[PDB]
């Protein structure tokens, strides 16, 4: 019943690690996209105000 | 606080310097390890004549300077140009005065005795730091992953290493060095991507092949039936938009680049690859310590960040190791700074104070003192 | 060694599930932020071109 | 209770120490008889500099220390290192303070008069025990099997002995010592197993050959037509799984190792073997006592534990002894601790109190007192 319990444990630990890893990568890709989005929104509002004033 | 705040950690690499204060979670300063020397006389608007350039100003202005790398394969090769990178680190990057900060530095795996004495000579005699300490890089990486025995596969910009460590002592005779790393890897992608029918013609095309390698490259497990997959042409492909519109597509080569780390034969290298080398390090160590090393393969370095590197290595050494063995490949997320973080921890530690080499030790014992 | 292997298996399966759940939530928050970022970038480029033309 | 609880029994061996409280059924403490001295300066994490290591910490850390064995062939050869093993036994292993516990110690068969006086000098003058007593090892083994006359074949890690005992007095002129024991026996298996086409290369391979010897080795009766049996290749073979998967098979050699105890010629020894030596001891004794010794061959010691040792010895001496004689080979199950158990019994006994050498006897008579 053991080689079975240990094998299931190892496969679920492997799965666990793969998912935990896929996550540091998606949550990190994030701080990056959310920061890029805010940076662009602020560049947008600035140029929207400058177009009003040149118009 | 005197030095709790005050300890500096400088990790000198072949491609990047990582620097900051012991205590922080990540390097305050990261920048290329170059020193540019202007090919012509002249000035930028508003500045004076500059004899030299370091880090990013050397990279940005590379067209008018002759660029030089002080650290070849992890070892300091030019000491005039290294003292220049240190100067830049303290005074411009961290903006600290060095003469009131203890400095933890790092060196490479089988760093020649004479070098560890020379950077001590320059730290104490030209920068006048209060105290300093040189840690071995794999050893800080291991320790930053909590443990004290394990084997580190360390891979950055100019070198790859395997450093088996037992209760803190890195094992000299079992360490392996493979001179193929992220630098070699960007240049190989370059060719398989021009070979895909492309042109990285201007310098704004060159530089970004490296950003393609970092963002889109993969280490597939079963690299065999991944090429096979490439052919049926699934939605495996991946297009990147260049500085301009010029949408370049990379489907397949995406993983042909990190398969170079397992097959050096992709690049005319006759040396063995990462996984075999992990293993050979291990069958060069004492017998009784080999179960420990196998359950503690810690990975560190920019080039070990390719996703699925750990799964491929997992299966690469399970299938070479005796089945009675437990394999375990630890690859943390912050691994591009493991080395640095291990230094930050150690140097901010409560017990490390008694290993700092002080100017008292030095002025009295000569460079020999820190050399150990 | 068993009650130990099974207990470690159960705790790692629990951990695995918690992380897999935290992820559907962060990858989903994402398609949303990345889509918002692209929508704003296109509003930005449009107004940047119109300010150029009024200037 | 004062000392009913309080009597200690320490059996000092060439390979193992066995220790505990008189009264118990088995030793509370069993550990190697080594004293490790670090080859280099340094520390384990969290500990201080250690000058010395004893028992299992010396074995576990053997790669950085020079290991030394205080007892060569049952006799104490280094008294600085023995006082170290005793210190460890009292203070760390049994965690008792010695100055309030009577201590029964053991010595070897023809232990030099001067040694029995020296360990008494160290027991009373550096450990300050209330009282002590030195029993001869074969004599405690016999007694633990109930009787008082018999001949003990005693075999441990560095020595084998035959000690004919009559109404308690071990017979000096009939005692035989054969310097080939379990230590010699593990190293011979080692070679017949590498010779089977193997490699005990790392220290985790070395150590376990000894665990193969203990678990799988046999003493076959009719070792002649057991080799013959090996050849027809029956299901006589036996595979052991190593620290990892590496399933090693041992069919035959399994018994070629204890056949060394009857044939010393297997190992370049010219001495006679166990059974002949049992016998020779016996035809060196008085005539009238030889029927007694023959019906009371008591076996003790780790190396006499090989199954079928008793049957081979049974038939080995029947066929050398006059047919008018009764042969009887007693081999109890607890025999790896006979010596110790005999001491536990004796020292917890109601009548032994009047043989304890007290500090009163010593401070008044000199080491001579206990020497007898």
């Amino acid at each position: 019943d053991l080689e079975r319990a240990e094998e299931r444990a190892e496969l679920s630990e492997g799965k666990c690690a793969e998912l935990e890893e896929e996550l540091k990568t998606v949550t990190n890709n994030l701080k990056s996209l959310e920061a890029q989005a805010e940076k662009y929104s602020q560049k947008e509002d600035k140029y929207e105000e400058e177009i009003k004033v040149l118009s | 606080d005197e030095d709790e705040t005050t300890a500096l950690v400088c990790d000198n690499g072949s491609g990047l310097v990582k620097a900051g204060f012991a205590g922080d979670d990540a390097p305050r300063a990261v920048f290329p390890s170059i020193v540019g020397r202007p090919r012509h006389q002249g000035v930028m608007v508003g500045m004076g004549q500059k004899d030299s350039y370091v880090g990013d100003e050397a990279q940005s202005k590379r067209g008018i300077l002759t660029l030089k790398y002080p650290i070849e394969h992890g070892i300091i090769t030019n000491w005039d140009d290294m003292e220049k990178i240190w100067h830049h680190t303290f005074y411009n990057e961290l903006r600290v005065a060095p003469e009131e900060h203890p400095t933890l530095l790092t060196e490479a795996p089988l760093n020649p005795k004479a070098n560890r004495e020379k950077m001590t000579q320059i730290m104490f005699e030209t920068f006048n730091v209060p105290a300093m300490y040189v840690a071995i890089q794999a050893v800080l990486s291991l320790y930053a992953s909590g443990r004290t025995t394990g084997i580190v596969l360390d891979s950055g910009d100019g070198v790859t290493h395997n450093v088996p460590i037992y209760e803190g002592y890195a094992l000299p005779h079992a360490i392996m060095r493979l001179d193929l790393a992220g630098r070699d890897l960007t240049d190989y992608l370059m060719k398989i991507l021009t070979e895909r029918g492309y042109s990285f013609v201007t310098t704004a095309e060159r530089e970004i092949v490296r950003d393609i390698k970092e963002k889109l490259c993969y280490v597939a497990l079963d690299f065999e039936n991944e090429m096979a997959t490439a052919a049926s042409s699934s939605s495996l492909e991946k297009s990147y938009e260049l500085p301009d519109g010029q949408v370049i597509t990379i489907g397949n080569e995406r993983f042909r680049c990190p398969e170079t780390l397992f097959q050096p034969s992709f690049i005319g290298m006759e040396s063995a690859g990462i996984h075999e080398t992990t293993y050979n390090s291990i069958m060069k160590c004492d017998i009784d310590i080999r179960k420990d090393l196998y359950a503690n393969n810690v990975m560190s370095g920019g080039t070990t960040m390719y996703p699925g590197i750990a799964d491929r290595m997992q299966k690469e050494i399970t299938a070479l190791a005796p089945s009675t063995m437990k394999i375990k490949i630890i690859a943390p997320p912050e691994r591009k700074y493991s080395v640095w973080i291990g230094g930050s921890i150690l140097a901010s530690l409560s017990t490390f104070q008694q290993m700092w080499i002080t100017k008292q030790e030095y002025d009295e014992a000569g460079p020999s003192i820190v050399h150990r």
